[PDB]
């Protein structure tokens, strides 16, 4: 486990539009432009977000990154229960010459 | 996978010579780079 | 379809030699590094490794620097994670993974499906 730091448990209404927080060092995410995962439990894992913004294929237009240097955050807009899933912050970085992840955003619905 | 035709490796070796000229020589150069975010200011001596 | 196919549930026993395999189908083999990562379960996400297959050339993890051996082949196109010496810790689940470097950033697009290493007691 690398330093970044990640809210590790989030929740909210169905249509609610969670905020995932993510910073650190700033050779991890100030350096090398930060990346979005997801892993649903039981799975593999899957990229959600890189280069701050841009998404691989597979990936819903809900999911928004921004970077503000050392500091990001994951906008996801419209919940449904496809988010029973950990979100990790993450990057290849060369600060311990890593893909470096985070502390993981899993969430439910009540 | 292989190199060969319209597939070259992403790095190409340095072509450096004492013949070559000051502009065709290697440079050793420094960026220094600084943020200003809310923390003590680090590196300070010179101004007193 | 894109995909690092890794074997079943491996069950060995600890102190020995094991291979693991990961099969690279659906792509360009040696266009893409190749990500070997753990999954001890119950533990935020771990990593183990990332290799080019033409040279066997590994950004390695600093505290496991020869204790994983990493080997990735380009003609059986296939990344061979071994250790010669198993343990306790080994026990995890591990994924492969193929970056997305076609015209884009160092993400982790395509990943392996995920096989657990288990010594039964």
């Amino acid at each position: 486990q690398s330093v970044l730091t990640q809210p590790p448990s989030a929740s909210g209404t169905p249509g609610q539009r969670v905020t995932i927080s993510c910073s650190g060092g700033s050779s991890n995410i100030g350096g090398n432009p930060v990346n979005w995962y997801q892993q649903l439990p039981a799975t593999a894992p899957k990229l959600l977000i890189y280069n701050n913004n841009q998404r691989p294929s597979g990936v819903s237009d809900r999911f928004s990154g921004s970077k503000s240097g050392t500091s990001a955050s994951l906008a996801i807009s419209g919940l449904q229960s496809v988010d029973e899933a950990d979100y990790f912050c993450a990057a290849w970085d060369d600060s311990l010459n890593g893909v470096l992840f985070g502390g993981g955003t899993k969430l439910t619905v009540l | 996978g292989v190199e060969g035709f319209n597939c070259y490796f992403p790095l190409q070796s340095y072509g450096f010579q004492p013949t070559n000229g000051v502009g065709y020589q290697p440079y050793r150069v420094v960026v220094l780079s600084f943020e200003l975010l809310h923390a003590p200011a680090t590196v300070c001596g010179p101004k007193k | 379809q894109v995909q690092l196919v890794q074997s079943g549930a491996e069950v060995k026993k600890p102190g020995e030699s094991l291979k693991i395999s990961c099969k690279g189908s659906g792509y360009s083999f040696t266009s893409h590094w190749i990500g070997w990562v753990r999954q001890k379960p119950g533990k935020g996400l771990e990593w183990v490794g990332i290799i080019h297959p033409y040279d066997s050339d590994t950004r390695y993890s600093p505290s496991f620097q020869g204790l994983v051996t990493f080997s990735a082949d380009k003609s059986s196109s296939t990344a061979y994670l071994q250790w010669s010496s198993l343990q306790a810790s080994d026990t995890a689940i591990y994924y492969c993974a193929r970056r997305t470097d076609q015209y884009g950033s160092h993400g982790m697009d395509v990943w392996g499906q995920g096989t657990t290493v288990t010594v039964s007691s």
